[PDB]
């Protein structure tokens, strides 16, 4: 069994003591890794945060600690001495190791293919639902001509599932003998879908 | 803001005081990987397919939470005691799939804007509490600092069908009743 591996989160030099004891007061810390062209750069921000401010952040494109607000003063020098060097290490050894060994066999290779369905309500809504990964073609066809004006589309919504939808919409008037398709491409279909209305 | 082929959070972690609440979650591209049950020093994937050959070692979520609770101290402090803003969350529901009569389906109830990260999502039909099979993500981070949740509730569409997502927060004078229009 491979193993994900974190970004440790760094304590501040304390010792602290103070307490609070319909308020409250809260931290966040996110250790974040951007990825692009595969590994071949990876960029790591770490992020401290006082409720919803960031007041310190590591930077591998600046290369240390930084205060992000006068609130991160005093906890940037301490971050540089006590961390700096296992932080910057971990662009290796936690965001590269866990694309390459974890993200590879896992997230990478996932494929759900959509179910594209066409509903009317005029306004022609191609529903594209269930889909992983993110990238996706939808278009609309009115007999044989790509739609350009007239169309719109939802944002692409996330459904927390690990599936996407979009829902791509035609204004458009019925008539007798009039078609319309939706053409769906997407990288799990082994050819792309066409739905036709009438 | 930070553009990116795809971006993982290794390491997303929220702590709070007074009530001694809080959250260790890994994401990838924006999806949940797993949260630790820091409780019970466990791995909880959010699809169980997931952690079928892949570990994630419990302890790295307690050890952030041990950070954040001490780091929480200093900066309150720092701060001259400078209290959390309650904001008022929004939510919106809407089906995983196109609606049919009685083909299955889910509800999705999206609660956005939450902070600080304590609510309680509910689902009502006829307005009746239903709390069989539904299912809630955890908190999930947004880029300003705040935070989404959703929750799902399968169910089958009906002739009068009548949804509700029963949303409750500190930042709410009354709970947010979010009515499912069909």
């Amino acid at each position: 069994l491979v193993e994900r591996l974190y970004l440790v989160c760094g304590e501040e030099g304390a010792g602290g003591g103070s307490l609070v004891g319909e308020r409250h007061f809260v931290h966040q810390f996110k250790g974040e890794c951007y990825f692009t062209n595969g590994t071949q750069r990876i960029r790591l921000v770490t992020r401290y945060i006082y409720n919803r401010e960031e007041y310190l952040r590591f930077d591998s494109d600046v290369g240390e600690y930084r205060a992000v607000t006068e609130l991160g003063r005093h906890s940037a020098e301490y971050y540089n001495k006590q961390y700096l060097e296992r932080t910057r290490a971990e662009l290796d050894t936690a965001c590269r190791h866990n694309y390459e060994e974890t993200e590879v066999p896992t997230s990478l290779r996932r494929l759900e293919q959509p179910n594209v369905a066409i509903s009317l309500s005029n306004t022609l809504v191609c529903s594209v639902t269930d889909f992983y990964p993110a990238k996706i073609k939808v278009r609309w066809f009115r007999n044989g001509q790509e739609e350009t004006v007239g169309v719109s589309s939802t944002q692409l919504i996330r459904n927390g599932d690990w599936t996407f939808q979009v829902l791509v919409m035609l204004e458009m008037t019925p008539h007798q003998g009039e078609v319309y398709t939706c053409h769906v491409e997407h990288p799990s279909l082994k050819s792309p879908i066409t739905v036709e209305w009438r | 803001d930070i553009e990116a082929d795809h971006v993982g959070f290794y390491g997303t972690t929220v702590y709070q005081s007074p009530g001694d609440i809080g959250q260790y979650t890994h994401e990838f591209d924006g999806d949940e990987l797993f949260y630790v049950d820091l409780d019970k020093k466990k791995t909880v994937w959010r699809l169980p397919e997931f952690g079928q050959l892949i570990l994630f070692e419990p302890q790295g979520g307690l050890q952030c939470i041990a950070a954040e609770k001490h780091n929480l101290g200093i900066l309150t402090k720092r701060s001259n005691f400078t209290p959390a803003t309650n904001e008022a969350p929004q939510a919106t529901v809407f089906p995983k799939s196109p609606v049919l009569l009685g083909q299955p389906n889910t509800l999705i109830c999206f609660v956005d804007n939450i902070f600080p990260p304590v609510i309680n999502i509910t689902w009502l039909r006829n307005s009746k509490s239903v709390t069989d099979g539904v299912y809630e993500t955890s908190f999930l981070v947004n880029r300003d600092h705040s935070f989404h949740k959703l929750s799902y509730l399968t169910f089958i569409p009906s002739d009068d069908d009548i949804y509700d997502c029963k949303v409750e927060h500190w930042g709410l004078e009354e709970p947010v009743l979010k009515h499912w229009e069909p």
